[PDB]
RNA sequence: UUUAUCAUAAAAUAUAACUUAUAGUUUAUGCAUUUUAACACAGAAUAAAUGUUAUUAAUUUGAUAAAGUGCUGAUAGAUUUAUAUGAUUACAGUGCGUUAAUUUUUCGGAAUUAUAUAAUGGCAUAAUUAUCAUUGAUUUUUGUGUUUAUUAUAUGCACUUGUAUGAUUAACAAUGCGAAAGAUUCAGGAUACCUUCGGGACCCGUCUUGAAACACGGACCAAGGAG
RNA sequence: AGCUGGUUCCUUCCGAAGUUUCCCUCAGGAUAGCUGGUGCAUUUUAAUAAAUAAUCUUAUCUGGUAAAGCGAA
RNA sequence: AACGCCUCUAAGGUCGUAUCCGUGCUGGACUGCAAUGAUAAAUAAGGGGCAAUUUGCAUUGUAUGGCUUCUAAACCAUUUAAAGUUUAUAAUUUACUUUAUAAACGACAAUGGAUGUGAUGCCAAUGUAAUUUGUAACAUAGUAAAUUGGGAGGAUCUUCGAUCACCUGAUGCCGCGCUAGUUACAUAUAAAAGCAUUAUUUAAUACAAUGACAAAGCCUAGAAUCAAUUGUAAACGACUUUU
C-alpha cells in the first residue's frame, strides 16, 4: 500500500519468463518496491517441457551426503520455484538481502485479499513479446508436478473457485460501468460544469 | 567497421637518378583514412612489391558514392579464410551503400561462416543492372507489384511507464 | 541538413519566450502546417515538486569500493540523462525518524524526534536517469530503498 | 489473411525514431526486408530510406503509384487528401495529445482536478435503481422517495 | 533577490523576498505595468526597526521577548494592500484553476504520475 | 544522388478502354453486378516509371577543418601570517580641460566619420631567390605607386568598493553567541565502547621460489633475554 | 657447528641478488657483477660548445641462422 | 513437409524402463503454521479480558506547511506471432461461448498511468488553510441522517471464520448534512521583519497504531512444572501413567 510508489505491486506471473521476472523484481525489492506475485503455476519458463524437467531433475541429484538435512532444499512449489530465482539474483547472505526477501511475498493461483486487486503486467517479463516465434517453452507448474509438487492438483481446484468468484464480481463491474457513463453522459451537456472541464482539458481522456 | 570507401594511390620511392615509377590505385573499405592505406598496401603487396617505406604513399582520397538514395543490387565478389580453408563467394546485396553493403557483408560473413573482419579479402565491386541477380532472395525484391506482409512487430520497453497497467497487447486488431 | 539542424534550432529557442527571432514553425499542435518538430519524448514516472520521490538505494561505488562520499539517487520521473540534468542543482533532505531529542533551539525549535540530512544535487549517473548527489552528513545506507526527498530549490530558470 | 500490416507500397507508416519523428509518411518502394523507400512530402520529410524497424506501419491504404520521385508523390497526396483523413484519425489526435498532455503549465492542470469533484459528486447522487441487483425497495419514506422523485419530475416534495 | 507577494489575499503570501533560485519561472505572466513598483521598498524598508536586545533605551538589565518576527507595523500593512489591490484587478482576468485568481488559492499539484523533469513550466 | 526543367530510349511501377474466373448476391449448371495482396505492359494514351545525355534549386548531400562569434547549467577546490626578514606594481573605468558633423535614445549620453607616425593585408608594377611547370600559379627577400580597411604608437593627471598582482572567495546579508563567576545555544568527531548500513580484513614469527595452509614454534600473561 | 631456531624502538630516503670464477667445492666462503653510503674534481654535462655520456639515424665493417640448394662440393 | 512424391520429425501428436518423482514408508520445519479448550490467582482482594476501546496525558509512525496524498474495485479465459482486443444486427450460450453478415484499437504513432476506470485525489473549503471561513439570495441539476427483525451467502501464510456482507419487511422522526453553478454581506489567519526567507528547517490539524499514572465506563473465575507415582520409558533430563 504506502510505498514509493505503491508498497503492494500485485504481478501476474501469467505469461512471464521465470528469470526475466526474478531478475527485474529482485530489483524492485532492492529499490523498496515491495512486490506481491500471484499465479506462478501460470508462469512459463523457455526450453521445452522435456528440456527443463531434466534440467530441474539435475538438482535434487545435488545432496550433502553427511546429513542431506544441511543439504539442497530441492523446492517443489512453482511459487517456491520463483522464490529460489529471485532470491540467487539477492545476496541473501547479507542482512541487507534478508530485508529484501521479506519485502517479496510468492503465491501460486492468486489467494486472498489479491483476487479483487489487479495484477500488473511487467513488459519485460513478457515471455510472448521477449520469446522468438516458433520456439517451444515449458509451463512452471507442469514442471513442478514432475519434481515432485503434490499441490498441482490442490491448486487447480482452489484456482477455478478463484474464478468464478472473479466472474461474478467483473459481470456486475461492467454492468455497472455502463451506467455511471451514462449517468455522466445525461447530466454533462445539461448545463456546463462538465463541459467546461471536459473540452478545456479537450486531450483524448 | 564505420565502412567509408577510400582511394588510395602508391608509387614506390622517388629517384631523379631513376624516372617515374607506375602509380597503382585501389578502392578500399576502411572506417578509417589510416586503415584505407594500411589495406591499400596489402593488397598492392600481393602484385607489385611495395613494402611501406620503401613505398610512397602518395595520396590518400575518400570516394563519394554516386547514388545513396539510389536503389541498387550490388554483387561483391569475396575471398574469406577459414581455419584450414580459404575459398571464394559470390553473394549479392541490396543495399543503398557500396559502403552499406559491404558493412552489412562483414556482418553476415561473420555471422555465417566465423568470418574474421581481418580474414576477409574484398575482391570486386559491380552494380548489378538487370536480371544478371542469380540471388534467390534478392530477385524477390525485383519483382512486379512488390506488396509484403509486415509479419511481427517490436514493443518499445514498455512504454514511458516502466509500469505498463494497459497490458502489451500482441493483438494489433 | 547540419544547416537544417541549425534552422530548425532556432525556432524552440523563439518560442520560449523570446529574445523575439526565428519563427520556422515547430508544432504545439493544430497546427495550420506542423506535425513538425516533432512529439515530445517521453519518459517518466512522478511525485515531483516538494521533494522528487527518490530512492537512495545504493552508493556510489566501485565493484567493491564501497566510495559513499557521493551517492546514487534514482530520480523517479528521470528516465533520461536529459530529464536527470533537470535536477542538476537541486537541494535534497532525507527525513527520518528517531526516538530521541537532541537538538533544541536555533532554527524553529525541533523536538529532534524528526531528523533531516541535507544534500545537493550533482551530475548526471545514469544511462537510465539516476543521479549523483552529495549530502552535507552523506546518509547512513540503512536508507536503501528508503524514500529520499529532493526539494525544486535550486531551479534555475 | 484477415489482414494484418502490410510493408505496402502506399501504406504509410508514422516513423518514431527520427528528425522525423511523429511525421505521417508514405512507403514508396520496398527496398530489402530491413528498408524501404519512404517519403512524406505535405508532411514535409524530404525524400530518404529509413529502416522498418525505425518505422512502425499505419493501417492507412492508398493506391499509390509505388515508385514515385517527389513530385508525384506530393500530387498523390493532396490528391488523396491524406492529410485530412489523418487529422480525423482519433489516435493521431491523440499522438496530438501527448504533445499537449506536455506541460500544460500547472495553471490548467488543477482546473481538471478542482472541477473534477463537480462530476465526482454528480455519480453517486445519481445512483441506485434499475431492475439488476434489486432494486427495490417500498421505504420507510417521507425523505427516501421524495429523494427518489428529486431526480425525476421534481415536483412536491420532501416531507 | 526577489521581489514576491502572492497577491496576499488570495494565496497567502505577503510582501515576501525569495532567492532566485529558489524560483521556478513559469511562463504565465501578469502584467506589471499597473504597480506603485518597489522603487519605494528597497532594502532598508523591510530591515527591521529592531532588534534592540531590549526595551528600545540602552543598558536596562533586560528580558525574554521582543518581537523577533512578530507585530504586525502599520507602515508595511498600508504598503501590502495598495499593490494587493492593482493585483487583484489584472488577475482576475484569467480563468479559475491553480494559480491566477480564484485560480490563485489552491496549492500545487504534481499529482502522483506528474513530472518536474518534461514540466516546462 | 535530390528539387526544378529539356530531348531520347521509354512507359519494364502505377494509372487506363477492354478481356476472364472464384464468390457474397443476383438472374436462370451457367450468366449479370460488385468485391477479391485471383486476372492479362491489354489497346491507344498518361504520370520520363527507370536508364542516358544536358541544364539547375536558398545548389544539394556527405565528410572534415576553422571563428572568444555569442552563451548557459552543474561539480570539487579557493594556502591568501600580502612586510617572520619583504614588495603590492601594472592595466582599465570615470572625471578634468581641443572642436566639428551625422545618427540613435531623444534626458543623461553613446557611436562613426574628418590627422601625423609605424606595421600589416588586399590592388597594380618592377627586380631577385627557391619551386610546381611555364597557359598560369606558389615561395622567401626587397623596392616603388594608388586606394581602401584593420591594428598599434602620438591618450597626461586626479580619483576609483574598477581588472590582474602569478595558490585573487569575497562584496552584501541572515543566524547561533562570547550572555562576570555561572552558563544557554550552534557546529564538529570510528576516542574507549555501544548501534545501524556497505565494502575490505584468512596467522604471526620463519626457512623457502612462493605461506592462510592439511609446513614448523607459539594456550595465555608478566619480568629477565641476544651483533 | 658452514646447521636450525630466535635476536629487543620508530620514521625518512635510496635499494638487491640467486650470476662469474676458484675452492674435498656443490647446505659455505672468497672473488668479480649487481647495492648503499662517504664524498671528490668539473660543470657551457654550474651556481646571479668547437667538452661528453649513450640511444635512434646515417655511413662504414662482420656473420652461416631462418629460408633456399642437391640437374653446387 | 523438406524432396509435387515419400517418409517416426522438420512443426504438431501416441505408447513406453528394475529409471525418475510422487503415492507409500521414515525424521518432523526446535518456536514453520493451523485448529480448538480452559483461560487464572478468588474476595479482607482484585486480577486478567473486549481493549479493536473511551478520557486527562504520554509514546510512535503518516502527512510533514490542510494534503506539497493515496488506492487489499480494477482491461478476460487462452492456444499464441497472421497468433488477436470488441461492438452491433441475425441466431446461440452457463461461459467477451458458438455461427453468419457489416465494421473496429489493422503487435503504428497510439498506447501504459489513470478512463483514478463503483470516473480518486489536493475535495468539503463560495478566502483551498502550520485558523477555520461564517452568514444572504436565485434558478437548474439534485443530495439524504438513525434504528430493529427475518431469510439465504461468503473465508487458499491471513491485520479479529462465537466475524463481515447482501436482500427483503417493519419502526418511527433529529430535518443532522446539503454540494456544484451564479451572485450579495462580513472577517480573524494571512502583514512568518524579511528585503538574504530555507537552514538548526517546524507543526495547529488530519488518519493509523501503541501506552498507561491515580480515576472512570464492559466480562470472567486456568493450569503448567517440581515433589510423591506408573513401566508401556529411561545413563541422566525426557517420554508414558498417577493421586
Amino acid at each position: 500500500m504506502t510505498g514509493l510508489t505503491n508498497r503492494t505491486v500485485v504481478i501476474d506471473g501469467r505469461g512471464h519468463l521465470l528469470g526475466r521476472l526474478a531478475s527485474v523484481v529482485a530489483k524492485y525489492l532492492l529499490q523498496g518496491g515491495k512486490v506481491a506475485v500471484v499465479r506462478c503455476e501460470e508462469l512459463n519458463l523457455s526450453g521445452h517441457f522435456y528440456r527443463n524437467k531434466i534440467k530441474f531433475l539435475a538438482y535434487l541429484r545435488k545432496r550433502c551426503n553427511v546429513n542431506p538435512a544441511r543439504g539442497p532444499f530441492h523446492f517443489r512449489a512453482p511459487s517456491r520455484i520463483f522464490y529460489k530465482a529471485v532470491r540467487g539474483m539477492i545476496p541473501h547472505k547479507t542482512k541487507r538481502g534478508q530485508a529484501a526477501l521479506a519485502r517479496l511475498r510468492v503465491f501460486d493461483g492468486i489467494p486472498s485479499p489479491y483476487d479483487k486487486r489487479r495484477r500488473v503486467v511487467v513488459p519485460i517479463a513478457m515471455r510472448v513479446l521477449t520469446l522468438r516465434s516458433d520456439r517451444k517453452y515449458c509451463q512452471v507448474g507442469r514442471l513442478s508436478h514432475e519434481v515432485g509438487w503434490h499441490y498441482q492438483d490442490v491448486i487447480k481446484s482452489l484456482e477455478r473457485k478463484r474464478k468464478a468468484k472473479l466472474r461474478v464480481t467483473l459481470k456486475h463491474n461492467r454492468e455497472l460501468k455502463k451506467l455511471t457513463v451514462k449517468a455522466r453522459e445525461n447530466i454533462a451537456k445539461a448545463a456546463e460544469p462538465f463541459n467546461k472541464i471536459i473540452k478545456s482539458y479537450g486531450y483524448e481522456v | 567497421g564505420l565502412l567509408k570507401e577510400y582511394e588510395v594511390v602508391g608509387r614506390k620511392l622517388p629517384s631523379e637518378k631513376e624516372p617515374q615509377t607506375p602509380l597503382y590505385k585501389m578502392r578500399i573499405f576502411a572506417p578509417d583514412n589510416i586503415v584505407a592505406k594500411s589495406r591499400f598496401w596489402y593488397f598492392l603487396r600481393q602484385l607489385k612489391k611495395f613494402k611501406k617505406t620503401t613505398g610512397e604513399i602518395v595520396s590518400i582520397k575518400q570516394v563519394y558514392e554516386t547514388s545513396p538514395v539510389k536503389i541498387k543490387n550490388f554483387g561483391i565478389w569475396l575471398r574469406y579464410d577459414s581455419r584450414s580453408g580459404t575459398h571464394n563467394m559470390y553473394r549479392e546485396y541490396r543495399d543503398l551503400t557500396v559502403g552499406g553493403a559491404v558493412t552489412q557483408c562483414y556482418r553476415d560473413m561473420g555471422a555465417r561462416h566465423r568470418a574474421r573482419a581481418h580474414s576477409i579479402q574484398i575482391i570486386k565491386v559491380d552494380s548489378i543492372p538487370a536480371a544478371k541477380t542469380r540471388r534467390v532472395h534478392v530477385k524477390q525484391f525485383h519483382d512486379s507489384k512488390i506488396k509484403f506482409p509486415l509479419v511481427q512487430r517490436v514493443h518499445h520497453k514498455g512504454n514511458r511507464k516502466l509500469f505498463s497497467f494497459r497490458k502489451p497487447r500482441t493483438y494489433f486488431q | 541538413m547540419a544547416d537544417t539542424q541549425a534552422k530548425s534550432t532556432t525556432a524552440p529557442k523563439a518560442a520560449k519566450a523570446q529574445k523575439a527571432p526565428k519563427a520556422v514553425k515547430a508544432p504545439k499542435a493544430e497546427k495550420p502546417a506542423a506535425s513538425e518538430a516533432k512529439v515530445s519524448a517521453k519518459k517518466y514516472k512522478r511525485h515531483g515538486r516538494l521533494f522528487a520521490k527518490a530512492v537512495f538505494t545504493g552508493y556510489k561505488r566501485g565493484l567493491r569500493n564501497q566510495h559513499e562520499n557521493q551517492a546514487i539517487l534514482k530520480i523517479e520521473g528521470a528516465r533520461r540523462k536529459e530529464h536527470g540534468s533537470f535536477y542538476v542543482g537541486k537541494r535534497c533532505v532525507y527525513v527520518y525518524k528517531a526516538e530521541t531529542k537532541k537538538c533544541v533551539p536555533q532554527h524553529p525549535e525541533r523536538k529532534t524526534r524528526v531528523r533531516a540530512v541535507w544534500g545537493k544535487v550533482t551530475r548526471i549517473h545514469g544511462n537510465t536517469g539516476a543521479v549523483r548527489a552529495r549530502f552535507n552528513r552523506n546518509l547512513p545506507g540503512h536508507a536503501m530503498g528508503h524514500r529520499i526527498r529532493i526539494m525544486l530549490y535550486p531551479s534555475r530558470i | 489473411m484477415p489482414f494484418e500490416r502490410f510493408v505496402q507500397t502506399g501504406r504509410i507508416a508514422k516513423a518514431s525514431a527520427g528528425p522525423l519523428k511523429g511525421r505521417l509518411v508514405a512507403i514508396v518502394d520496398v527496398i530489402d526486408q530491413n528498408r524501404v523507400l519512404v517519403d512524406g512530402p505535405l508532411t514535409g520529410v524530404p525524400r530518404q530510406e529509413y529502416r522498418l524497424n525505425n518505422l512502425h506501419l499505419t493501417k492507412y491504404r492508398i493506391k499509390f503509384p509505388y515508385t514515385a520521385p517527389t513530385r508525384i508523390v506530393r500530387k498523390a497526396w493532396t490528391e488523396s487528401d491524406l492529410k485530412a483523413q489523418w487529422k480525423v484519425s482519433p489516435w493521431s489526435v491523440k499522438a496530438q495529445n501527448i504533445c499537449k498532455r506536455s506541460s500544460l503549465n500547472d495553471f490548467d492542470r488543477f482546473k481538471l482536478r478542482y472541477a473534477k469533484r463537480q462530476r465526482n459528486k454528480l455519480l453517486t447522487i445519481a445512483f441506485n435503481t434499475l431492475k439488476k441487483r434489486t432494486k427495490a425497495d417500498g421505504t420507510p419514506r417521507v425523505l427516501k422517495k421524495d429523494r427518489r422523485e428529486r431526480l425525476r419530475a421534481e415536483k412536491a416534495k420532501g416531507g | 533577490l526577489l521581489l514576491v507577494t502572492g497577491p496576499f489575499a488570495l494565496n497567502s503570501c505577503p510582501l515576501r523576498r525569495v532567492s532566485q533560485r529558489y524560483v521556478i519561472g513559469t511562463s504565465s505572466k501578469v502584467d506589471l505595468g499597473a504597480f506603485k513598483v518597489p522603487e519605494h521598498l528597497n532594502d532598508a524598508y523591510f530591515r527591521r526597526l529592531k532588534a534592540k536586545k531590549d526595551k528600545k533605551t540602552g543598558e536596562a538589565d533586560i528580558f525574554a521577548a521582543k518581537k523577533e518576527r512578530f507585530v504586525p507595523n502599520e507602515q508595511r500593512k498600508k504598503d501590502q494592500k495598495e499593490v494587493d489591490a492593482a493585483l487583484l484587478k489584472v488577475i482576475k482576468a484569467h480563468p479559475e484553476g491553480k494559480f491566477f485568481a480564484k485560480y490563485l488559492q489552491n496549492m500545487f499539484a504534481l499529482h502522483s504520475s506528474q513530472y518536474p523533469h518534461r514540466m516546462r513550466f
